[PDB]
RNA sequence: CUAUGCCGACUAGGGAUCGGGCAAUGUUUCUCGACUUGCUCGGCACCUUACGAGAAAUCAAAGUCUUUGGGUUCC
RNA sequence: GAAUACAUUAGCAUGGAAUAAUAAAAUAGGACGUGUGGUUCUAUUUUGUUGGUUUCUAGGACCGCCGUAAUGAUUAAUAG
RNA sequence: UUGAGCCUGGUCACCGGGGUCGUUAACCUUCUGGCAA
């Protein structure tokens, strides 16, 4: 109703784009402050992932440029979101192009930048799509057999809201990259840093 | 290296066997690509040397040897001097030691070469007791 | 901090002239704030500056060193005898 | 001995250590919010910070920049976060 | 100032084997050095590995289950051929059945033998027995 | 070792150290090999049940042998309290 | 281990495995440049403001907020100074010493300090030239090392 | 002269000692200093031991070398 | 039957990109391109065989823009 | 430019090799043949 539809994507998927502007759309239509921090909202597109259980993620792929909105609104929009979506968490990850290394054959003078190589658009990944909880520790264990394991110690703070958000956070890393991840928390005994 | 008149001797440089007349305004000039693979420099096919001893606007050939270095000493006229570096191989010890020779060469006037200037050169028979290869193609440091 | 400092940061953003002839000028226009007279500069010559920016309300100072040291901390090549500084700029040396 | 959990050190070890021997380094520093004992503003303050910090409004100094740790005199409570 | 890490990791590591402590830390880390714990952890001579990730060129514990003489480097890397790798395992193998020698092959870092059986030489890494 | 018909040929097998895992040579004298039994309730511990560790020369002269008997009884479950992995 | 010297001190600064400003520090990451740009306008010394909003202002490490070193930040905005902080600080430290010396001309272990000076700034002034920073003809002078700290 | 080149990594127990820093509802002094205790970094060193080295005297380097290769000058 | 190998020091060539080396686009002085406008040349061609200008044409090269896109700076080493 | 999922014809359940499928882009690119949105 009232354009508002098309304009918010790219591209046309058959239904989730389409319910994802519709949603946004009726959210955006409240007033003040939710008007004005959702009117430079722009999505391109969804991707549904599996977990262990029952449980259906939706990861989407927002535009790397304007995030700066997002800091500061998926932090109270996540739980609408998540109730809106007819129970299936939602994942904010942003869509980020490689290039592939320069073999000896394929001579390019375009230069590969450092913040588009692999393993730095992982590491971008891995701190977006856990977005609150900041990253602290990170370890890398090899058994005998040679499976690598990660294991990323998050943050203490606001271990809320997302203590049953990370298992799927594991799965969608295990869907788009193959790390076998593993979130942990720590426990911070007494007082002091 | 500076471009100075053509006639700058006490003969007439002029391209052998190239010829001016009054049907056709003046005359031609006459040029030949040097082969494999490597281009003509457009300031050669257009320009007003005359450089008897260039692989280009010439008659000297270029067979042999391709090899590359770096310019050393460019201190004489048309003429330049290379330097190859590569590592000996010292079977007793299993390890390398730096080699260094001098190479002179001729350059044409199409190409400006100063201190560094990776030039490849090509064998274009012996010139004056020490010159058998010309200038080919430039790399140059400041482009 | 020290006066080479103050005259540091004034440097980059603040109006200064160079010269005996030059802050002459400017204390007779009144625009002048601060003169600063090398050590080794002509007794006659400091009592006329003296006055000068005593008629203007100008500040004085009679730093110690030679004019080639105040010439160096001034950024030249040359002796500088008297600094005539119209606005300090970002720096706080009034 | 002869079976350290380096992995997991203890928390007491870690503390009694320098900050850069530990298994990751990291700052012991902490920046308070301070509010003038006369005053309603706020104010961020480094512990270790070198240069006296002047408030905008009616106060005295700050802090005084020792050899390691800010020395703290007016009265202000400090928040660390 | 340090030359190379994969020295300071294999030496760290034959001194603990020495001293019979079970873990043994390792600073900095690199992907030679990872290779190389790989090549002698499948081959059985190391346990499980962590590599602690810093903002910075990283750390390893590595767990020592003992089974080790001695593990060094060979420096400077000598190209090794597919002739010179029977003279190499007479030098520094204690027999012809014990021990490996990790070469960085065309093909990646491994033993000397898989290396053999790829029919391809490279540059002599070190060795662990 | 084995030849080609697959018959174990040596001497004999030496014992590896329970601690460090290393080979206990046959003039080893420091090393020492301790016993303790199995108890049940109320005492009465039952003969002809007992667990051994093996602490070579090398460990014991360095002084190691009493906190390596402390992670061995730990590991098996015959003590309790006493040794600690994390410090 | 030092360059010039016995020591082998190793004191330094921890920096946080957080790349992100604190919660309450709402920087927004554009009054920071400006404060920045207002602190070379003076002409301050880089490492000098940047201990500044460390301290003073409560800014932390200036990367994390702005996404830029303080260098590139004055650099991107055109406060570029002709040289570098280091190759300046160690260009006065060396003027001082020879004007000191040009005076008490019976100062062998004050002239020794100069040789090691000198060293030091031809060392950096190489890498500098090297690297492109500078232009390519940047001799460093004895005579006039008063032109070059200023 | 330490009859013992320089840089880098690892390697055991203790107590004194100089400089710095951190903590003490510990003592003391007309806002800080003096004393004491604990931790850490950087130095001068000392005692025990020898896994280890050496021909031995001895050595925390002269150790990590027949299980011989981190880099580099002098002889 | 009168084999086969030794060959590579140096040179030519094929395949691989682990290890170790120089540059890639910082005053963007960059892939920009059935591209918004133009210049300048060659005729590889036809206009009647030869010689000459125009330029539809096939092509090399060059002049102000045009946002195609996420436009560009590795952590900052118990190195300095 | 790394991880995971493949198959494949092959001698000692392994190994050598060939590669997309795509996550993450699929032989960078230059010229050509037909196909031409
Ligand atoms: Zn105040």
């Amino acid at each position: 109703a009232l354009n508002k539809i098309v304009k918010r994507s790219s591209s046309q998927p058959t239904e989730t784009d389409l319910l994802v502007a519709q949603c946004l759309y009726d959210l955006e239509s409240s007033s003040k402050d939710m008007a004005k921090e959702l009117r430079p909202l722009q999505i391109t597109s969804a991707r549904e992932v599996e977990v262990g259980g029952g449980k259906k993620a939706i990861v989407v792929f927002v535009p790397q440029p304007l995030l700066k909105a997002f800091h500061k609104c998926q932090a109270r929009l996540t739980r609408e979101l998540e109730k809106k979506f007819a129970d299936r968490h939602v994942i904010f990850i942003a869509q980020r192009r490689i290039l592939p290394k320069p073999g000896r054959k394929s001579r390019v003078t375009q230069k590969r930048p450092r913040s588009r190589t692999l393993t730095a658009v992982h590491n971008a990944i891995l701190e977006d799509i856990v977005f609150p909880t900041e990253i602290i520790g990170k370890r890398t264990r090899q058994a005998t057999d040679g499976r690598k394991t990660i294991k990323v110690f998050l943050d203490n703070r606001d271990a809320n809201t997302v203590d049953y958000k990370l298992g799927s956070f594991s799965s969608v890393y295990h869907k788009l990259t193959g790390k076998n991840v593993t979130f942990e928390f720590p426990v911070a005994t007494g007082e002091g840093l | 290296a500076t471009e100075l008149v053509v006639q700058s001797e006490r003969a007439f440089q002029k391209q052998p066997h190239i010829f001016q007349n009054a049907k056709k305004g003046a005359g031609r000039r006459w040029y030949k690509d040097v082969g494999l693979g490597f281009k003509t420099p457009a300031e050669a096919i257009y320009g007003e040397y005359v450089d008897k001893k260039c692989p280009f606007v010439g008659q000297v050939s270029i067979r042999g040897r391709i090899l590359t270095g770096t310019v050393v000493s460019t201190k004489m006229h048309r003429t330049i001097i290379i330097r190859r570096e590569y590592l000996h191989f010292i079977p007793k010890y299993n390890r390398y030691e730096k080699r260094h020779k001098n190479l002179a060469a001729h350059v044409s006037p199409a190409f400006r070469i100063n201190e560094g200037d990776v030039v490849t050169v090509g064998q274009c028979r012996p010139l004056s007791k020490t010159v058998r290869f010309n200038v080919l193609r430039v790399v140059k440091h400041t482009e | 901090d020290t006066i080479n400092a103050k005259l540091a940061l004034t440097m980059k953003s603040g109006k200064y002239v160079l010269g005996y002839k030059s802050t002459l000028k400017t204390l007779r226009s009144g625009k002048a704030k601060l003169i600063l007279i090398a050590g080794n500069c002509p007794p006659l010559r400091k009592s006329e500056l003296e006055y000068y920016a005593m008629l203007s309300k100008a500040n004085v100072h009679h730093y110690a060193g030679t004019n080639i040291d105040l010439g160096t901390a001034c950024g030249k090549l040359f002796r500088v005898g008297v600094l005539a500084i119209t606005d300090a700029g970002d720096s706080d040396i009034l | 001995v002869l079976a350290v959990d380096l992995l997991n050190p203890s928390h007491e070890s870690e503390m009694r250590k320098h900050k850069l021997k530990q298994l990751v380094q990291g700052p012991r520093s902490f920046f308070m919010d301070v509010k003038c004992p006369g005053c309603f503003n706020i104010t961020t303050v480094f512990s270790h910070a070198q240069t006296v910090v002047i408030c905008g409004s009616c106060a005295s100094v700050l802090c005084q920049p020792t050899g390691g740790k800010a020395r703290l005199m007016e009265g202000c409570s400090f928040r660390r976060k | 100032v340090r030359q190379s890490v994969l020295a300071d990791c294999l030496n760290n590591i034959v001194n603990a084997e020495r001293r019979g402590r079970r873990q043994v830390l390792i600073r900095p880390s690199s992907k030679v050095i990872v290779k190389f714990l790989t090549v002698m952890q499948k081959h059985g001579y190391i346990d499980e590995f962590t590599e602690i990730d810093d903002h910075r060129s990283g750390k390893i514990v590595i767990q020592l289950n003992g089974r080790i003489n001695k593990c060094g480097v060979i420096s400077p890397r000598f190209n090794v051929k597919l002739k010179d790798i029977e003279k190499w395992v007479n030098q520094l193998l204690p027999s012809r059945q014990v021990g490996v020698i990790v070469l960085t092959t065309s093909r990646g870092i491994m033993s000397h033998n898989e290396a053999r059986a790829k029919d391809a030489g490279g540059k002599i890494l070190g060795f662990f027995y | 070792m084995e030849n080609e018909a697959g018959q174990l040929v040596d001497l004999y097998v030496p014992r590896k150290c329970s601690a460090t895992n290393r080979i206990i040579q046959a003039k080893d004298h420091a090393s020492v090999q301790i016993n303790v039994c199995a108890v049940d309730a109320e005492g009465r511990q039952i003969p002809g049940e007992k667990t051994t560790y093996a602490i070579s020369g090398f460990v014991r002269s360095k002084g190691e042998s009493d906190d390596c008997i402390n992670r061995l009884t730990t590991q098996d479950g015959l003590l309790e309290g006493v040794w600690s992995y994390q410090r | 281990g030092r360059m010039h010297s016995k020591g082998k001190g190793i004191a330094s600064s921890a920096l946080p495995y957080v790349r992100s400003p604190p919660a309450w520090c709402k920087a927004d990451a554009d009054s920071v440049v400006e404060q920045i740009l207002k602190f070379s306008k003076k002409g301050m010394s880089p490492s000098q403001i940047g201990v500044t909003l460390r301290d003073s202002h409560g800014i932390p490490q200036v990367r994390f907020i702005t996404g830029q070193k303080i260098m590139r930040i004055l650099k991107a905005n055109g406060l570029a100074p002709e040289l570098p902080e280091d190759l300046y600080n160690l260009i006065k430290k060396a003027v001082s010493v020879r004007k000191h010396l040009e005076r008490n001309r019976k100062d062998k272990d004050s002239k020794f300090r100069l040789i090691l000076i000198e060293s030091r700034i031809h060392r950096l002034a190489r890498y500098y030239r090297k690297v492109g920073a500078l232009p390519p003809t940047w001799k460093y002078e004895s005579a006039t090392a008063s032109a070059l700290v200023a």
